[PDB]
Protein backbone atom coordinates (compact mmCIF):
# COMPACT_ATOMS: atom_id res chain seq x y z
CA UNK A 1 0.00 0.00 0.00
CA UNK A 2 2.75 2.47 0.95
CA UNK A 3 4.33 1.90 -2.46
CA UNK A 4 1.28 3.47 -4.14
CA UNK A 5 2.33 7.13 -4.35
CA UNK A 6 0.90 9.95 -6.46
CA UNK A 7 3.00 8.91 -9.46
CA UNK A 8 1.77 5.32 -9.05
CA UNK A 9 -1.89 6.37 -9.02
CA UNK A 10 -1.47 8.45 -12.18
CA UNK A 11 0.36 5.60 -13.93
CA UNK A 12 -2.30 3.03 -13.00
CA UNK A 13 -5.13 5.43 -13.84
CA UNK A 14 -3.65 6.04 -17.29
CA UNK A 15 -3.56 2.29 -17.86
CA UNK A 16 -7.14 1.57 -16.75
CA UNK A 17 -9.16 4.81 -17.05
CA UNK A 18 -7.78 7.14 -19.71
CA UNK A 19 -9.66 6.95 -23.02
CA UNK A 20 -10.90 3.47 -22.14
CA UNK A 21 -14.18 1.74 -22.91
CA UNK A 22 -16.78 1.52 -20.15
CA UNK A 23 -19.75 -0.64 -19.18
CA UNK A 24 -23.02 0.95 -18.06
CA UNK A 25 -25.94 -0.66 -16.23
CA UNK A 26 -28.84 1.66 -15.40
CA UNK A 27 -32.40 1.13 -14.20
CA UNK A 28 -35.30 3.43 -13.37
CA UNK A 29 -36.14 6.96 -14.55
CA UNK A 30 -32.94 7.25 -16.56
CA UNK A 31 -33.92 9.33 -19.60
CA UNK A 32 -31.70 12.17 -18.35
CA UNK A 33 -28.70 9.86 -18.04
CA UNK A 34 -26.11 10.78 -20.70
CA UNK A 35 -25.64 8.28 -23.50
CA UNK A 36 -22.65 6.04 -24.16
CA UNK A 37 -20.81 8.62 -26.26
CA UNK A 38 -21.03 11.22 -23.49
CA UNK A 39 -19.59 8.84 -20.89
CA UNK A 40 -17.00 7.66 -23.42
CA UNK A 41 -15.85 11.21 -24.17
CA UNK A 42 -15.52 12.05 -20.47
CA UNK A 43 -12.67 9.56 -20.06
CA UNK A 44 -10.12 12.10 -21.31
CA UNK A 45 -9.54 15.84 -20.97
CA UNK A 46 -8.69 17.63 -24.20
CA UNK A 47 -7.21 20.65 -22.42
CA UNK A 48 -4.15 18.54 -21.61
CA UNK B 1 -42.07 14.08 -19.86
CA UNK B 2 -43.44 10.85 -21.32
CA UNK B 3 -43.42 7.71 -19.17
CA UNK B 4 -41.56 5.02 -21.12
CA UNK B 5 -40.88 1.37 -20.24
CA UNK B 6 -38.16 -0.25 -22.35
CA UNK B 7 -34.85 -2.09 -22.25
CA UNK B 8 -32.01 -0.93 -24.51
CA UNK B 9 -28.76 -2.80 -25.10
CA UNK B 10 -26.00 -0.89 -26.88
CA UNK B 11 -22.49 -1.75 -28.06
CA UNK B 12 -19.43 0.49 -28.02
CA UNK B 13 -18.66 2.16 -31.39
CA UNK B 14 -15.11 0.78 -31.17
CA UNK B 15 -16.35 -2.83 -31.01
CA UNK B 16 -18.11 -2.90 -34.39
CA UNK B 17 -17.22 -2.43 -38.03
CA UNK B 18 -18.20 0.99 -39.30
CA UNK B 19 -18.28 0.83 -43.10
CA UNK B 20 -18.86 -2.71 -44.39
CA UNK B 21 -22.61 -2.37 -43.81
CA UNK B 22 -22.86 0.13 -46.67
CA UNK B 23 -22.52 -2.66 -49.24
CA UNK B 24 -24.29 -5.38 -47.25
CA UNK B 25 -27.61 -6.79 -48.53
CA UNK B 26 -27.29 -4.58 -51.63
CA UNK B 27 -29.77 -6.49 -53.87
CA UNK B 28 -32.41 -6.01 -51.18
CA UNK B 29 -31.49 -2.32 -50.97
CA UNK B 30 -31.80 -1.83 -54.73
CA UNK B 31 -34.98 -3.92 -54.86
CA UNK B 32 -36.63 -1.96 -52.04
CA UNK B 33 -35.75 1.39 -53.59
CA UNK B 34 -37.18 0.49 -57.00
CA UNK B 35 -40.25 -1.41 -55.81
CA UNK B 36 -41.47 1.40 -53.54
CA UNK B 37 -40.48 4.41 -55.67
CA UNK B 38 -41.16 3.48 -59.30
CA UNK B 39 -44.58 5.18 -59.32
CA UNK B 40 -43.03 8.27 -57.75
CA UNK B 41 -40.25 8.20 -60.35
CA UNK B 42 -42.79 7.83 -63.17
CA UNK B 43 -44.97 10.69 -61.94
CA UNK B 44 -41.90 12.97 -61.93
CA UNK B 45 -40.14 11.96 -65.15
CA UNK B 46 -43.06 11.33 -67.53
CA UNK B 47 -44.54 14.89 -67.61
CA UNK B 48 -41.13 16.57 -67.94
CA UNK B 49 -40.05 14.14 -70.67
CA UNK B 50 -43.41 14.13 -72.45
CA UNK B 51 -43.54 17.92 -72.56
CA UNK B 52 -39.93 18.21 -73.72
CA UNK B 53 -40.23 15.78 -76.63
CA UNK B 54 -43.51 17.35 -77.70
CA UNK B 55 -41.91 20.80 -77.87
CA UNK B 56 -39.01 19.42 -79.92
CA UNK B 57 -41.49 17.71 -82.25
CA UNK B 58 -43.51 20.92 -82.60
CA UNK B 59 -40.43 23.00 -83.41
CA UNK B 60 -39.40 20.47 -86.06
CA UNK B 61 -42.81 20.59 -87.75
CA UNK B 62 -42.97 24.39 -87.50
CA UNK B 63 -39.51 24.77 -89.03
CA UNK B 64 -40.12 22.36 -91.91
CA UNK B 65 -43.50 23.85 -92.88
CA UNK B 66 -41.96 27.35 -93.16
CA UNK B 67 -39.40 26.13 -95.71
CA UNK B 68 -39.69 26.12 -99.50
Amino acid sequence: IDAVDASTVKRVANKYIYDKDIAISAIGPIQDLPDYNKFRRRTYWNRY
Amino acid sequence: PVKLKAVVYALSPFQQKIMTGLWKDLPEKIHHKVSENWISATLLVTPVVGTYWYAQYFKEQEKLEHRF
